[PDB]
């Protein structure tokens, strides 16, 4: 067969250890999920430094410790007018319960008469999107280093029955060590079985979302396929002037690859960008292992990635500098509106 | 070329959710 005794024993032991890790991780998540933290700081603990439809994201400095943070500010009356109560509550509830090295950390949260505040660790490299458009495309080893972190993060999230549903370079921050931080859990949902909401970004939508079917966590594995393609090509597999033309391409079962893609990469992508759910990697009897054991990941040391011991291929220019972010006009922050609705926050 | 088609799509900037 493909593996001799030694390799087969090592792989089996590694897979059993993953199961053991995930079982403990689920116990810890569920304790925090059932008893969320609340009101762990206040606004005058922070200096506002710079702005980076529901609200704003600001770089702030903790007055006592000097640490910088990215503070998400949501206007309560505006969340309720846009029908975003459940999504806002759920995002904060998820963030305070999860713990993984590639998931942004919620360090504090609180509220006042007018706003909700989520104080996140500041990730100074900015979004992968900008780096990818600047560099053009990532070489396959560079793409694979990021892809491996998303695989591990989805393995973690899916074990908690969380579906993520908005993977894209725009939502991937690069930290000072060159590792990924997944941000933005506004569309994530705890889903044991199927769910039905039309949500996501057009280029990253799985066919079963477009075709108005009930769907499951396999939509995240489709989206990983789109992400790996876009990272390695510099453009996504399915694009057009208007979303409806993108969707026609997504459901067609046809994808074309640049000539510089390796055969291993094309094979992986054909199995992730698989319209037939009975054939899509991540959705089969062997689960995430079909992805982790694919030839394209043969050089990936999954534990070393998790332990952040792999030298990253790219370190963003390390100037609390805002070198890797844009500039915006600075409106003020004024302050008991919408009390009942946000009792749980 | 595909790259030219991507530029022509007008969807090279940040993409919003639906
Ligand atoms: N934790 C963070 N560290 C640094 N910048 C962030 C952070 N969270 C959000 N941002 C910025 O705010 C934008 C909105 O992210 P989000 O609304 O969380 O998807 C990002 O694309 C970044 O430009």
């Amino acid at each position: 067969g493909h593996m001799g005794n030694a390799a087969a024993a090592k792989k089996g032991s590694e897979q059993e250890s993953v199961k053991e890790f995930l079982a403990k991780a689920k116990e810890e998540f569920l304790k925090k999920w059932e008893s969320p933290s609340q009101n762990t700081a206040q606004l005058d603990h922070f200096d506002r430094i710079k702005t980076l439809s529901f609200g704003r994201v600001m770089l702030v400095k903790h007055k006592e410790t000097g640490n910088h943070y990215a503070m998400k500010i949501l206007d309560k009356q505006k969340v309720v007018k846009l029908k975003q109560i459940e999504h806002t509550l759920n995002e904060k509830r998820i963030l305070q319960a999860v713990n993984f090295p590639f998931l942004v950390k919620l360090e504090f949260s609180f509220k006042d008469n007018s706003n909700l505040y989520m104080v996140m660790e500041y990730v100074p490299g900015g979004e992968m999107f900008s780096h990818l458009r600047r560099i053009g495309r990532f070489s396959e080893p560079h793409a694979r280093f990021y892809a491996a972190q998303i695989v591990l993060t989805f393995e973690y999230l899916h074990s908690l029955d969380l579906i993520y549903r908005d993977l894209k370079p725009e939502n991937l921050l690069i930290d000072q060590q060159g590792y990924i931080q997944v941000t933005d859990f506004g569309f994530a949902k705890r889903v044991k079985g199927r769910t039905w909401t039309l949500c996501g970004t057009p280029e990253y939508l799985a066919p079963e979302i477009i075709l108005s079917k009930g769907y499951n966590k396999a939509v995240d594995w489709w989206a990983l396929g789109v992400l790996i393609y876009e990272m390695a090509a510099g453009y996504p597999p399915f694009f057009a002037d208007q979303p409806i033309q993108i969707y026609e391409k997504i459901v067609s079962g046809k994808v074309r690859f640049p000539s510089h893609f390796s055969s291993d990469l094309k094979d992986l992508l054909r199995n992730l960008l698989q319209v037939d759910l009975t054939k899509r990697f991540g959705n089969l009897k062997n689960g995430v292992n079909d992805i982790k054991n694919h030839k394209w990941f043969a050089t990936t040391d999954w534990i070393a990635i998790y332990q952040r011991k792999v030298e990253a291929p790219f370190i963003p220019k390390f100037k609390g500098d805002t070198s890797n972010f844009d500039d915006y006009e600075e409106e003020e922050i004024r302050v008991e509106k919408c009390g009942k609705e946000f009792t749980e926050f | 070329t595909t790259y030219a088609d991507f530029i022509a799509s007008g969807r090279t900037g940040s993409r919003n959710a639906i």
